[PDB]
């Protein structure tokens, strides 16, 4: 009775997730990551478009799926 | 002395701005089949030139 | 020492596109880096979608 | 230079929100089941609220 | 061991053994957090 064969294998080693992860959330005291980070009267054109581009995309730190990027330092916005 | 109201002229502003924006940024990029050729003005026979 | 090349470039790979997708994956192309002309092409959504 | 005398008004707006008054000793969120919730007086008796 | 590491304490600062890595566009990813 071992279920390791069902899991994805990360190379001679099953990819067993942390057992400490079973959901629990309520009104106060429960906070989850990935927060809400974010005819022109004004013709600047430029920053405007750029800003719209920014508005449609993303950035944060626990986004560590895969890799952070080369040489390093550990930072915030936890 | 002016009798009655002052002479004046009217123009819709927001409509004009929206019309300019739309006409430029969409109409000037429709497929050439909807476009035509002007009158009395020489134009390149090659369709790929800037002219 | 030995003239054998170490780069075997077929014509089935599309290296430019692969690097584009890798750049998107590792970082975020929304930022601009003038060194490599890292300025991803984009369009005004109010133009594409009226 | 010819400003008239003035009187200040202050007001604040807070929409899309709910005021909260947690039932905890120091108002902190020390857990879902607040200690005052487990306080024996509130647990083994009856009371009236006004 | 290693003496070549930043030491934030008398104890060294060393990451996880398992740190070497991969991703293919594929979706051979679409995988979870560092946590």
């Amino acid at each position: 009775i071992n279920f390791a064969s069902l899991a994805p294998r990360h190379g001679s080693r099953p990819f067993m997730g942390n057992w400490q992860d079973i959901g629990t959330s309520n009104m106060s005291g429960g906070a989850f990551s990935w927060g809400s980070l974010w005819k022109a009267w004004n013709s600047s054109t430029g920053q405007m478009l750029r800003d719209k581009l920014k508005e449609q995309n993303f950035q944060q730190k626990v986004v560590d799926g895969l890799a952070s990027g080369i040489s390093g330092v550990v930072d915030l916005a936890n | 002395i002016r009798v009655g109201n002052n002479f004046a002229m009217e123009i819709n502003l927001n409509a004009n701005l929206w019309r300019n924006f739309l006409y430029s940024n969409i109409a000037l990029y429709l497929p050439d089949k909807l476009k035509y050729s002007p009158s009395n003005v020489k134009i390149s026979d090659n369709p790929n030139t800037y002219d | 020492a030995s003239q054998l090349n170490a780069v075997v470039d077929l014509q089935d790979r599309n290296t430019e596109l692969s690097y584009q997708l890798l750049l998107d994956s590792i970082g975020d192309r929304t930022r601009y880096f003038s060194m490599w002309n890292q300025a991803v092409d984009s369009y005004d959504p109010d133009v594409r979608i009226i | 230079k010819t400003a008239v005398d003035s009187i200040t008004q202050k007001k604040f707006l807070c929409d899309r929100t709910l005021w909260r008054i947690p039932f905890s000793s120091n108002f902190m969120s020390m857990g879902a089941l607040t200690d005052l919730g487990q306080n024996l007086l509130y647990a083994n008796s009856a009371h009236a609220l006004d």
